[PDB]
DNA sequence: GTGAACCTGCAGGTGAGGAGTCCATG
DNA sequence: ATGGACTCCTCACCTGCAGGTTCAC
DNA sequence: AGGTGAGGAGTC
């Protein structure tokens, strides 16, 4: 089989995949104690309750920290506790056998050492019962409840290590949201606690370290407060160059945690991060997209666009605001009360659970019958934003997804597309849409797609050529003919190759460690108040720079003894050149206030913009536009091409270049695999 | 008869906030958890408590 | 000689953001 | 009374101006 | 029945 040959690195993205764990085993040996508690070889048709009884007997008795299992088909579970510790059991089901701690997979322990004695690195052993569940809650946010409870829900962030599939289990860390919240909300007034709640681990909160951890008393489920929802924590935040804010996010508590394994183990115990190599990277300036989309437009705008309304109690003016919206692009339309054939077609429809089974929906009815027209459809709700004003971005959506259908309804591209390989066909799985379709294994229809002269062809495959693809695949046929989820693959009828594109896991994670230095360098320096007298030299140095006609103004409003604060030179901005040599000069004598930090020379910024590409190990990503923001909320992900190529091809690299697939950003998805996607939706209707 | 007039300084309430609780990490933290204001309502309150504080 | 493109990287974001009191009526 | 694994759900994005360089005629 | 991605809740 293929395995991770990763290279040692020296410069690049820092990812989230572990490079090496180092952990001493003489000091964890000789300061702890591992046992084994096997349940194999009795019975595998009688496990759901003897399992159910074995975790909670094994909770039961014996002052533990924690406790890990171990693999399916491996020794045991995997137990720790302190020193001179007993695992004693009246029951003889299960039978006991002290070990060593250098016998287990580095990563297994290691998870041991970072659930328990972390939480307990202030006090341990005052009671009888203890254990933490899983990771580390550190708390970021704290929410009251309405006027008739007391309490606070709390968020927080998860740190733990899960493996990684893909690159030959190699593992990987995590960075979760979640939420608590009190037990009262959930319990009648009667004392009758609700069936969700009835039983549930409860956690309790701290006033020291701020950390959420396990116990029997305490106040607080791991439960949010309505219903099923959602809360997030943005990824990071430098507004105003601030430290406080910094230390508040995703990557400001994965700094801390670092900090953490030093305290209580001190050198003992690293993790270090892996840098994938790379030397193609380009950045997407913001001129390129724009010319692009007006290019998009110009050839819509030789063509009929018809707007229609089929609500049943008719309200809003849907119709006039669209078409408002369409015309500030010179796109002229019309409205017409029945729709046109032969014609693109925008229609206005309702909740379309609303209509009874057998109601014969608009949609579906003016479908049916007119069956060489384009059609598009939206809820009048969608084009109001939550102030009122009109939404651009949903008139700009519709209009590009009216040109892609017409695209594939002519058989002809209408705009410049690049080049791809050639002597390929395109195969895609479609899942039926019967609710009776639970079926895992159940064989799907695919359809394929190519290229001959200027025209495409689409077809559904026949028989033969699904036989074909399966026996070239090898291992790599579960990914296409197998599962829940089935991705499509490009095939070679000539020499049998077959290219799929496999999300990983990866975050892409930018510099952390050399941000910080530099923000709390600042906040340092944001302490004192400057001297009068140091900015009258200032003035008497330099009569030409024009800077000097600002400071006048504030020193003519401001005390002639007290000194000036920082906040008094807001009004003069680290933009031009006069205005940077003031600043510099005042670092020279020990007054650091304002620097840069989003220059691409930097290169801090880098791991969530532009398109990254690596042929020889197959590995690509993109981000986002432009400069970078103040707030990011979503990290990147990783790729992988498996192939069965000597040399991948050249023209493969062409196939990301498009730039309206993701609305203004580049995309991770070849351009073919969508066209071929929207002529398996007007096939559902046509028998 | 003396006048002067009082501009916002975030500066002097963060050190302030840190010396009222000295256990715990950050300012906003303080703030939100202590004292009773969302996320919502922190500007316009750092606002007005600064120049009070400082007159 | 000049004025149109052309090319970085620093700021700033919906509105604005509360007490106190007189008199007649079934 | 317990742990870690698939499947379905909801939520956010889709900048903007100012200052220094440069051709293109 | 805007879209593509990145990601938090509820159970065998
Ligand atoms: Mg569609």
């Amino acid at each position: 089989m293929v395995t991770p040959q990763l290279e040692p690195s020296s410069q690049g993205p820092l990812s989230t995949l572990i490079e090496q764990i180092s952990i001493d085993t003489d000091w964890v040996d000789r300061s702890f104690a591992i046992y084994c508690v096997s349940y194999k070889g009795i019975d595998f048709s009688e496990r759901p309750k003897r399992l159910v009884t074995l975790a909670s007997e094994t909770y039961k008795s014996g002052s533990v920290y924690c406790l890990v299992k171990g693999a399916n088909k491996e020794a045991c579970y995997w137990v720790l506790l302190p020193k001179d510790s007993k695992l004693d059991l009246k029951d003889t089901s299960l039978a006991i056998k002290p070990s060593s701690a250098a016998e287990l997979p580095t990563w297994q322990l290691a998870r041991l050492l970072i659930k328990a004695i972390p939480k307990v690195l202030s006090g341990t052993m005052p009671e009888i019962k203890r254990f933490e569940s899983e990771g580390l809650y550190y708390l970021v946010k704290s929410k009251k409840l309405p006027k008739d409870h007391s309490g606070y829900e709390l968020t927080t962030v998860e740190i733990d290590l899960a493996p990684c599939a893909a690159l030959g289990f190699k593992q990987t860390l995590s960075m979760g949201t979640k939420t608590f919240s009190p037990l009262s909300w959930f319990t009648l007034e009667n004392g009758e606690v609700q069936k969700k709640a009835r039983f549930a681990t409860r956690y309790q909160l701290d006033d020291v370290g701020k950390l959420v951890s396990k116990s029997i008393k305490g106040d607080y489920i791991k439960k949010p407060l309505y219903s099923n929802a959602k809360n997030r924590i943005q990824a990071i935040d430098i507004t105003k160059e601030s430290y406080s804010g910094f230390q508040l996010s995703k990557v400001g508590i994965l700094e801390q945690f670092m900090q953490d394994l030093k305290q209580a183990y001190g050198d003992s115990v690293s993790v270090k991060l892996q840098r994938i190599p790379g030397e193609k990277h380009r950045f997407v300036s913001d001129t390129i997209v724009k010319n692009h989309y007006v290019g998009l437009f110009d050839a819509l705008k030789e063509h009929r666009l018809v707007i229609c309304d089929l609500t049943e109690n008719q309200d809003t003016d849907a119709a006039l605001t669209l078409l408002h919206g369409i015309e500030h692009l010179d796109i002229n339309a019309e409205i017409a009360e029945v729709p046109i054939r032969g014609a693109l077609n925008i229609l206005i429809v309702g909740n379309k659970d609303t209509y009874k089974s057998d109601e014969e929906d608009p949609y579906q009815v003016y479908r049916k019958k007119y069956q060489d027209t384009v059609f598009q459809s939206c809820y009048p709700e969608r084009l109001w934003n939550r102030q009122g004003q009109p939404n651009r971005h949903v008139v700009e959506v519709l209009l590009k997804e009216l040109l892609i259908k017409l695209e594939v309804h002519t058989r002809k591209h209408l705009i410049e597309y690049p080049s791809g390989p050639e002597r390929c066909v395109y195969y895609m799985p479609q899942r039926p849409k019967d609710e009776s379709s639970e079926v895992r294994d159940e064989p799907w229809p695919v359809y394929a797609s190519k290229l001959v002269g200027d025209e495409w062809q689409y077809t559904q495959a026949t028989q033969e050529e699904l036989e074909d693809i399966e026996l070239d695949l090898g291992n790599d046929k579960r990914h296409v003919f197998h599962g829940f989820e089935r991705s499509p693959v490009i095939y070679w009828p000539e020499t049998g190759d077959y290219a799929i594109f496999i999300d990983t896991g990866i975050q892409m994670l930018p510099e952390f460690e050399a941000v910080a230095e530099r923000l709390r360098e600042l906040k340092e320096g944001r302490s004192q108040d400057v001297p009068i007298a140091l900015l009258a030299q200032f003035i008497e140095e330099n009569p030409e720079s024009k800077v000097i006609n600002k400071l006048r103004a504030i020193l003519s409003e401001w005390d002639d003894v007290a000194p000036l604060p920082f906040d008094e030179f807001s009004t003069i901005a680290y933009k031009s050149s006069d205005e940077k040599q003031f600043y510099d000069w005042l670092r020279e004598q020990g007054f650091f206030l304002k620097t840069s930090i989003r220059g691409q020379s930097e290169g801090f910024f880098n791991a969530s913009l532009g398109f990254f590409y690596n042929r020889e190990q197959g590995m690509y990503f993109a981000g986002g536009k432009g400069s970078p923001q103040s707030k990011i909320e979503t990290f990147s992900h990783l790729y992988l091409i498996k192939h069965s190529f000597d040399a991948l091809p050249e023209e493969v690299e062409n196939l990301f270049d498009v730039y309206h697939l993701r609305h203004r950003l580049p995309t991770v998805t070849p351009y073919p695999f969508k066209h071929l996607r929207e002529y398996v939706e007007m096939q559902r209707f046509r028998s | 008869l003396t006048v002067k007039y009082l501009n916002s300084r975030d500066a002097f309430l963060d050190a302030l906030l840190e010396e009222y609780k000295p256990e715990a990490r950050s300012s906003h933290f303080i703030l939100n958890h202590y004292l009773g204001i969302a996320e919502s309502e922190q500007a316009f309150v750092r606002s007005w408590l600064s120049k009070l504080l400082a007159s």
